[PDB]
């Protein structure tokens, strides 16, 4: 229903992603169907299924649920999160999905898992040597797309930019196997297979070589409520925004994560144990800062688009 | 021909090339990115085929062949 999650020591990075995933309808359903199979052995997936089932079956519509067993299991099986330090939501997202997918694959073994049916897409990278005109195509799967950002733009620009032709020249020349030498080339990554749920990760960070540190990019990056994406052939797919994982903080080393989700036509904001209904106009706060872009921002970081 | 060329889509979206070998570990790949971009390996995260690559594993373990594009990302830590 609408329950917050208890923070068990800088675990908002995990809570924010769990909330986003709970409101990814096919993912919630497959997790609930996994709980229904009533597995006896314990692992990260059975813990996630137990948690989703507790959220789904709470007697009330509003309250607080402790993801205690899930957090305990997450810390036990992964050295990377086996601490009480602040962590990245996208690193957690990718780890959780691959861990679940491995559990499911190992169960088929005892092909594509339902995690892949939901989140997996395929890109086709084409590299064209500008000297001999030979084109080399390579297909590569993804569970999410990490898109670079710019000030005062849309996720539509970032997505089209990700698939734009780039010229490889000078130090980045392409080694062409026909030319047997480095040549100028055009590289383009196009979407071959669009996923059921498209997860977009904003690269809101910039490395300053001269300063030996990186900063958070608090740029204004508008996210639309709907997105139409095309396949290189189903020719296209219409998507609706269902969740946004937001990183709150002026810098990249510390902060707080919250999630906004679309449920029955309205928006909800989940901030650990607190849940509040928010107006559609309030989600604009999460596009990022207009002026004084070095200040504390609440910025969209992971977007979840559900295909129609 | 012991080596092959892969690509890294960097933080600004600019693609860089890397000359690698199948026996190269992810730490070696991060050291080569550090040579071009200056980013310390401990801050770097590499995504390929939907998976974040692990230190200690090699390019052959992940079947990262010529023309593979690795996606470079950093972190926004939060609690
Ligand atoms: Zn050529």
């Amino acid at each position: 229903h609408y329950f917050g999650l208890v923070n068990f020591g800088n675990t908002c990075y995990c809570n924010s992603v769990l909330q986003a995933l709970y409101f990814c309808r096919p993912f919630r359903e497959n997790v609930l169907a996994y709980k229904a199979q009533q597995k006896k052995k314990e692992n990260l997936l059975t813990c996630l299924a137990d948690l989703f089932h507790s959220i789904a079956t709470q007697k009330k519509k509003v309250g607080v649920i402790p993801p205690k067993k899930f957090i305990s299991r997450l810390r036990k099986e992964n050295d990377l999160f086996d601490n009480y330090m602040q962590q990245d939501a996208h690193e957690f997202l990718n780890y959780l999905l691959n861990t679940i997918a491995d559990i499911l694959q190992e169960e088929k073994k005892q092909e594509l898992t339902w995690v892949h049916e939901i989140f997996q897409g395929t890109l086709t990278n084409e590299t064209r040597c500008l000297n001999c005109e030979t084109v080399s195509s390579k297909d590569e799967d993804f569970l999410d797309l990490s898109v670079d950002v710019e000030q005062n733009t849309s996720i539509t620009h970032c997505l089209r930019d990700f698939s734009n032709t780039e010229t490889l020249c000078s130090e980045q020349k392409y080694y062409c196997e026909t030319c047997c030498s480095k040549q100028e080339a055009q590289k383009r990554m196009r979407v071959k297979k669009l996923p059921m749920i498209l997860a977009l990760h904003l690269k809101r960070f910039k490395y300053m070589e001269q300063l030996h540190r990186y900063t958070k990019l608090s740029y204004r990056v508008v996210f639309p409520l709907e997105l139409r994406l095309f396949n290189t052939s189903n020719l296209d797919r219409m998507y609706d925004l269902v969740a946004v994982v937001v990183h709150c903080g002026s810098g990249p080393n510390r902060g707080h994560y919250i999630t906004i989700v679309k449920s029955h036509g309205f928006w909800l904001l989940f901030d650990d144990d607190i849940v509040e209904k928010i107006d559609a106009q309030a989600i604009e706060e999460f596009y990022g800062l207009t002026s004084d872009i070095s200040k504390n921002s609440e910025s969209g970081y992971i977007l979840f688009y559900q295909s129609r | 021909g012991s080596h092959m060329q892969i690509f890294v889509k960097t933080l600004t979206g600019k693609t860089i090339t890397l000359e690698v070998e199948p026996s190269d570990t992810i730490e070696n790949v991060k050291a080569k990115i550090q040579d071009k971009e200056g980013i310390p390996p401990d801050q770097q995260r590499l995504i390929f085929a939907g998976k974040q690559l692990e230190d200690g594993r090699t390019l052959s373990d992940y079947n990262i062949q010529k023309e593979s594009t690795l996606h470079l990302v950093l972190r926004l830590r939060g609690g």
